[PDB]
């Protein structure tokens, strides 16, 4: 699964987590038998204004 | 005092009744000994713990 968000939500995606984007947007079940993996991609997600 | 151990045996029943049902109000290292109390105040991995 591939998504972009901001910095201060990607603690949200983890098993057993709470908040807007990983209640409402995007959950992860308890178990979760896997691993996330996330990085900055400042260079090309985000353009002048 | 005539009938001394059966009335001994009925105490002894009767104490540990009353100590299995008291059992239910000890916290055992917890915040509280309410399920209901506890789902409602903690999130679910604390809960679940």
């Amino acid at each position: 699964d591939s998504f972009v968000i901001r910095g201060d939500e990607v603690r949200q995606i983890a098993p057993g987590q709470t908040g807007k984007i990983a209640d409402y947007n995007y959950k992860l079940p308890d178990d979760f038998t896997g691993c996330v993996i996330a990085w900055n991609s400042n260079n090309l997600d985000s353009k002048v204004g | 005092s005539a009938l001394g151990k059966l009335q001994d045996v009925v105490n002894q029943n009767a104490q540990a009744l009353n100590t299995l049902v008291k059992q239910l109000s000890s916290n055992f290292g917890a915040i509280s000994s309410v399920l209901n109390d506890i789902l409602s105040r903690l999130d679910p991995p604390e809960a679940e713990v």
